[PDB]
């Protein structure tokens, strides 16, 4: 009896997607209403997608970084749960009960 | 400096290849990102099918279908980020 | 309300403070404004603090030293770049703008192989020691105790640095043996019911734990639940209350932690009008915790922001009468009081007192907001009554009031295989022996000469220190990550969801790249046809 | 130095008596001997107040103050509980690796500790509470002044600072990570490290020195806190202090010229990310140390602009204080001058031929198209204008008594010389909420009903509405649209009343 | 005069103290101060003002130590 698994990581199945298409939607706009006359407007846009493409790109890498450490602390961690549960196996007899 | 003129000229037609290269690999390679869903589904026994983006609590086994392979093309949220995609979309539609 | 908040006079959709109601309901009117001003509401100090800073530098030894230069910036000249330049660089179109990705050393200063070697080396000592960076701020008292071990033990080489580095390490190590604590399963779970059980039953109690197998509600005695507000359990304590009493709005996901033990830890206080040390604790304006239920009975205590229940306002405010009083319970001399409802009655008792006894309390048929508006203190009042003028039905409790003056008198007589104890009573930490080794390696990593005693020495000095601070740890570090009450198949399915979101997660990362790609292409494209295609038309 | 008749003089070289090494020195060798049976019983402020809550907690006390401190230790104070059998929770497993027995403090060496602590006092004394700059008591604060970039600047409402911040009389605040300590020495300390020099979050505008940054409510859970806390001691009524999550914080630095550009903090603004009551802005702040200098009206006009950009109507928060108000008037009534006279000057251009028979009428709907604010705000500001006439058909009417006046009220309120939002300054795009509304927190089958949601929603395209033009992303080019929507009307003749 | 202290004979003494001593008697003044004693400070130009007579005797003891001990 529990919840489903989708609300336990919440910050990359729901939270990742909405910035990722936030974010391309602000480059389309900026590519789409870029005008060709003004050669500073055309060097500000350059700019402009470069770093926006840069920022997607370790948006993505970061939760890659994160979801491993939650891996291995997964892990770490059900070790330490089953040791513990043996151990406290054998002093079943203080606990009074 | 019709020399400086060519020389400009051949550079500019490596880019606009690479860059319709770049286009179409990405294009193709969304497809089969967005594709690939029914493979697990179909075949350790993995139930969670769907994907990151498009993928709801269908990503979960709370639900169970075989039409997963089902996706349309306003769905091509990489490819539709550019200008050019938007306005060749438009033109030849 | 101010005439400025309003809506709109009769009709118009087609093509010196006023005041228009009263705050509520009242005709139009006149105030002078005050935007008040002290005349002295700043000054500016004259001498900076790096001014009055230390005269004699204590290192006398560089073996492996540029892992301090690196996170500390002890007062040396670095490259001098001009202001000027400075500004070129940050204030000019080719400068782009910053984010939270923007890699957090400035190019100002370039770290070295030897550095990297070096921080390399220090985070191969433990593998809770990768990703390090100091966190420690010397205390004033420190100092001494700095003095004392280097007179002693290290012959006088030990640095202000390494003492903080040592502390923070101390702090690290003791947070990642913290955060995996197993929390409970069922034997110790019966454990706990059945000794709160026979708590109550011995002297009783106000919390609501024990009244049956079931808990109840510190702050409204009830019992039921709903989907609008449910019953959620505090885990530092094991207090349960409901949203629209404890002014719960925001659920979490993982671990819910009151208000006391979030921002303090159990220690165990006292309210500053109720001697007592356990309930649903609230902040005031000042700081000191107060009983969310002493503050609700006593009269002049209010509350400031109805559906927060934040800070209890409105305590200075009450008379010099109320300290003139003392329970007739306890028998302490600390603390507010109330007077039972019935005339001719004068004895007064505090809050807690007077639940954990057993009198008769109500409050009547107003509810939570109306009680603590401060409004229904115009309002018929709730109803308190004293042991000997109880009701019909509710019986004497003479047996509940021995029952409280033994605890009282319990608690002040304690005031007056193999095991090792691993916390003091306050349930603050002990360092092991793994820690000393870690220090004495660390130690050795910097070069110092090491007595395996100075390591002992300094962590009872730390676990000292954090039994003094009160159980706030001393850096301020601490993240929500909260693994403790999972079970094993629970561990198991997140670590497969976990490997699946991980395989997607590459695909998009290829995607993104293509995607960068593709931008610096167009972008050179555009670059490039801009001059070839100018050059024809400007013939120059 | 002049001892004589009764009265003494001494000089400090206070630059040599606040020194921190002296300080200490000679508080070592004054404590021993002051006699230590030198002490009162009324007062228990922070330093005291902690020494002896130790010494009672040790049992290494002595009874000196008659007020009682009674929660100590739980009523099981016993050393056979299932605790020490299985240790540390089982984390550890080695053996000789969880043994304690070098490492419990001893009843020995607890003393050397008490004796560095009461030795520290009169340098701790001195460093805490004694302002450098020249100009029962349980229940409220003691706090006098705060140091924040060099100044010493005072408070005007109390704040729930933690209890040994509040029992102080001087707290020191980081201002490029808004951090808070209570002394000199530990502040010193802690600069000695804190090197970046850049608050969190992203960047979006930059003129001149002038920035703004946006830090989100989720992932900066302590920055936001102390911003809150800090904020709460001079806004009278901010009562959001810990749950900082649904909320969005725009913050207002200066760069100036380790010699890397530096961001001091200057002021900011809050927006709650999702409501539904038409609301703009939750709590502005500037510092004291500079206001009446333009950045209140420059975070309002930013605020606005952000409004028109994400294409909505907006109005601060209701329960405005009283410098807010005097503030917003002024605005208000600017804004509204401003565009009367763009309207004026654009329909200079193509009226150089009609007559002034022809009476071009607006509405509040395109006055707010055109600035931003709400009808009612707009309605207020032509108030402060004095042009609307309900003359006693039409009943309300704008009307102008000579076109000098307004150009006068824009030109004085110009000439101040306060720095102003630049549009293609900007690099931002509204926000977008999934099915948990940007939070980590409470879910369930409520927020379907109250979409007016199931995981079904997942922000699923939002990327084909460049197919429709009607909404347009160019404020300067749906300006002209609202320009030319009721200008070329019909205009009604002059001679109604004269 | 008063007390088990001569004020005279204490101020007396208290001129013979160098800088340092000087510096020190005035942080142990300041650090424990009450509402009788009429001490004041000024902290740009380093002025200190006291007078003996508002002094309570402890400070008084301390201060007597203090200068009997320094002097030799
Ligand atoms: C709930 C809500 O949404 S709003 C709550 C806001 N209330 C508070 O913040 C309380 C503390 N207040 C503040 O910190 C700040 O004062 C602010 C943001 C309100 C505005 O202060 P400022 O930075 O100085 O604004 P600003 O630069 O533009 O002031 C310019 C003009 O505003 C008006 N005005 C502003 N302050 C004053 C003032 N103290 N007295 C008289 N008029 C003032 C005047 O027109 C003033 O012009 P002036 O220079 O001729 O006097
Ligand atoms: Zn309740
Ligand atoms: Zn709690
Ligand atoms: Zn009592
Ligand atoms: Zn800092």
């Amino acid at each position: 009896s529990d919840s489903d698994i989708r609300y336990s990581f919440l910050s990359t199945l729901d939270h990742l997607p909405c910035e990722l298409i936030r974010s391309l939607r602000l480059m389309q706009t900026i590519d789409l209403f870029k005008n060709e006359e003004d050669e500073p407007g055309m060097e500000r846009a350059c700019r402009d997608l470069l770093l926006v493409a840069t920022y997607i790109n370790d948006l993505v890498d970061d939760q890659i970084h994160f979801l491993k450490q939650h891996k291995k602390e997964l892990e770490i961690q059900k070790s330490v749960t089953k040791n513990f549960n043996s151990s406290l196996e054998n002093i079943k007899s203080k606990l009074t009960l | 400096l019709k020399a400086e003129l060519k020389k400009s000229l051949q550079d500019r037609r490596e880019q606009e290849d690479t860059f319709d290269n770049l286009q179409q690999e990405i294009y193709d390679k969304e497809t089969e990102y967005f594709s690939h869903n029914s493979n697990n589904n179909h075949s350790s026994k993995s139930h969670y099918s769907g994907n990151i983006i498009k993928g709801f609590d269908t990503f979960s086994k709370s639900h169970h279908s075989h039409a997963d392979s089902a996706f349309n093309n306003n769905d091509r949220i990489f490819s539709l980020s550019s200008a050019t995609y938007v306005k060749q979309q438009h033109g030849q539609s | 309300k101010l005439r400025e908040e309003k809506h709109f006079q009769d009709f118009y959709p087609d093509l010196s403070v006023q005041t228009k109601e009263l705050i509520f309901k009242g005709r139009v009117t006149t105030e002078p404004l005050v935007l008040k001003k002290n005349e002295v509401e700043f000054q500016k100090c004259k001498i900076t603090t790096n001014e009055l800073k230390g005269k004699k530098n204590p290192y006398c030894v560089r073996f492996n030293e540029s892992f301090i230069s690196r996170y500390y910036h002890i007062n040396k000249v670095r490259n001098r770049k001009s202001y000027k330049q400075q500004q070129k660089e940050f204030d000019g179109v080719e400068a782009p703008y910053f984010t939270k990705f923007s890699s957090k050393e400035a190019p100002n200063i370039t770290i070295s192989t030897s550095t990297k070697s070096a921080i390399q080396k220090f985070a191969s000592i433990s593998p809770n020691l990768v990703n390090f960076k100091p966190q420690y701020d010397m205390d004033e008292q420190d100092e001494l105790y700095l003095h004392y071990l280097n007179k002693r033990y290290f012959k006088d080489q030990m640095s202000h640095e390494i003492f903080e580095i040592l502390m923070t390490t101390l702090e690290t190590e003791w947070f990642h043996i913290e955060k995996h604590i197993p929390s409970t399963n069922s034997l110790i779970a019966r454990h706990n019911i059945l000794r709160d059980c026979k708590n109550y039953e011995l002297y009783g109690s106000d919390d609501g734990t024990g009244l049956s197998m079931d808990q109840a509600c510190a702050v409204c005695l009830g019992t039921d639940s709903d989907n609008l507000n449910t019953i959620v359990f505090c885990d530092g304590c094991d207090i349960a209350v409901h949203q629209e009493c404890y002014g719960i709005i925001f659920i979490p996901e993982g671990k819910w932690l009151c208000r006391r033990c979030m921002i303090s830890k159990n220690n165990f206080a006292t309210c500053l009008m109720c001697p007592s040390h356990t309930g649903a604790f609230k902040q005031t304006d000042t700081g000191s915790w107060v009983h969310n239920i002493c503050a609700l009975w006593l009269p002049e205590l209010y509350f400031s922001n109805l559906h927060y229940m934040e800070p209890i306002e409105g305590v200075q405010n009450v008379s010099v009468s109320r300290w003139k009083l003392n329970c007739y319970i306890c028998k302490k001399k600390m603390g507010a009081c109330i007077q039972c409802f019935q005339r001719n009655c004068f004895t007064a008792y505090h809050v807690t007192c007077a639940r954990r006894a057993g009198l008769y309390m109500s409050k009547g048929k107003c509810t939570i907001q109306e009680l603590a508006s401060n409004q229904f203190s115009q309002k018929y009042s709730v109803e308190s009554f004293c042991h000997k003028h109880a009701p019909r039905g509710w019986q004497t409790s003479i047996e509940g009031i021995n029952k409280a003056r033994k605890y009282f008198s319990l608690l002040s007589t304690l005031q007056t295989f193999n095991k090792t104890i691993w916390k003091t009573p306050n349930q603050t930490p002990v360092a092991p022996h793994v820690f000393a080794e870690i220090l004495q390696k660390v130690v050795d990593f910097f070069g110092l000469a090491n007595p395996p005693a100075g390591a002992f020495d300094i962590c009872k000095y730390w676990s000292m220190k954090r039994e003094l601070t009160g159980g706030t740890p001393l850096t301020a570090c601490f993240e929500n990550n909260s693994l403790g009450s999972l079970t094993e198949e629970q561990v198991q399915t997140r670590i497969d969801f976990a490997n699946d979101q991980l395989e997607d997660l590459y695909r998009l990362k290829e995607l993104t790249t293509l995607v960068k790609k593709r931008t610096q292409a167009s972008n050179s494209l555009s670059r490039s046809r801009k001059k070839v295609f100018d050059i024809v038309k400007s013939p120059q | 130095e002049v001892s004589e008749e009764l009265k003494v003089r001494i000089k400090y070289d206070s630059i040599k008596f606040f020194n921190f090494e002296r300080l200490i020195s000679k508080s070592s060798v004054i404590a021993p001997l002051v006699n230590k049976n030198i002490t009162s019983s009324g007062p228990l402020i922070g330093f005291q107040r902690r020494v002896n809550r130790l010494k009672q907690t040790w049992d290494l006390a002595t009874e000196n103050m008659e007020y009682p401190y009674s929660s100590d230790n739980t009523p099981f104070r016993d050393n056979d509980s299932w605790q020490w059998y299985v240790p540390y929770g089982g984390t550890i497993k080695k053996m000789k690796d969880f043994s304690t027995k070098r490492t419990l403090p001893t009843w020995e060496d607890k003393i050397k500790f008490l004796t560095f602590l009461e030795n520290s006092k009169s340098a701790t004394y001195i460093n805490g509470n004694v302002s450098l700059c020249n100009h029962n008591k349980v229940w409220f604060s003691q706090i006098e002044y705060i140091v924040l970039r060099n100044y010493e600047i005072k408070p005007w409402y109390t704040s729930p600072f933690p209890e040994h911040i509040n029992q102080n009389k001087m707290v020191f605040i980081c201002e490029f990570c808004l951090k808070y300590m209570t002394s000199r020495y530990t502040f010193y300390r802690h600069q000695l490290k804190c090197l970046t020099f850049k608050p969190p979050g992203n960047e979006i505008y930059r003129d001149g020195k002038l920035s703004v940054w946006e830090i989100d409510g989720r992932e900066n859970v302590l920055y936001c806190q102390n911003l809150c806390l800090l904020a709460k001691c001079f806004i009278n009524s901010k009562t959001l202090y810990y749950d900082v999550e649904p909320f969005i914080f725009y913050i207002l630095t200066e760069r100036e010229d380790q010699n890397a550009a530096k961001f001091h903090f200057v002021g900011y603004f809050s927006k709650e990310k999702f409501n539904s009551n038409d609301y703009n802005l939750s709590c502005i702040l500037t510092l004291p140390i500079y206001q009446r200098k333009g950045y209140g009206q420059f975070l309002m006009e930013f605020s606005y602009l952000l409004s028109r950009k994400e294409s909505k109507f907006g109005t601060p928060q209701k329960p405005l204080s009283d410098l807010g108000l005097l503030t917003y008037r002024t605005f208000w009534k600017i804004k509204c001058a401003e565009v009367l006279l763009k309207l004026r000057d654009s329909a200079r251009r193509r009226s150089n031929n009609k007559n002034e028979d022809t009476f071009q009428q607006v509405s509040l709907n395109d006055i707010a198209k055109l600035t931003g604010m709400i009808p009612t705000d707009v309605v207020f500001g032509l108030e402060q204008l004095q042009v609307l006439y309900r003359h006693k058909d039409f009943n309300y009417i704008i009307k102008i008594d000579s076109w000098n006046r307004i150009e006068n009220i824009y030109k004085t309120w110009s000439s101040k010389n306060y720095p102003r939002v630049k549009y293609d300054k900007l690099l931002w795009e509204p926000i977008i909420l999934g099915p948990s509304f940007g939070i980590n927190g409470m879910m369930n089958l409520e927020p379907t009903a109250l979409a007016d949601e199931d995981t079904v929603s997942s922000l699923t395209e939002y990327m084909c509405d460049y197919k429709n033009t009607n909404n347009d992303r160019l404020i300067y080019q749906a300006e002209k649209r609202v320009l030319e929507s009721i200008h070329d009307r019909k205009g009604i003749p002059r001679s109604k009343f004269s | 005069v008063k007390g088990s202290v001569d004020l005279e004979k204490l101020a007396f003494g208290l001129t013979k103290l160098n800088e340092d001593d000087l510096v020190g008697v005035v942080q142990m003044v300041t650090d424990n101060k009450t509402p009788e004693m009429n001490v004041t400070n000024n902290v740009e130009e380093g002025e200190f003002i006291i007078d003996l007579y508002s002094l309570p005797e402890g400070l008084l003891k301390s201060l007597w130590d203090y200068v009997k001990k320094n002097t030799e």
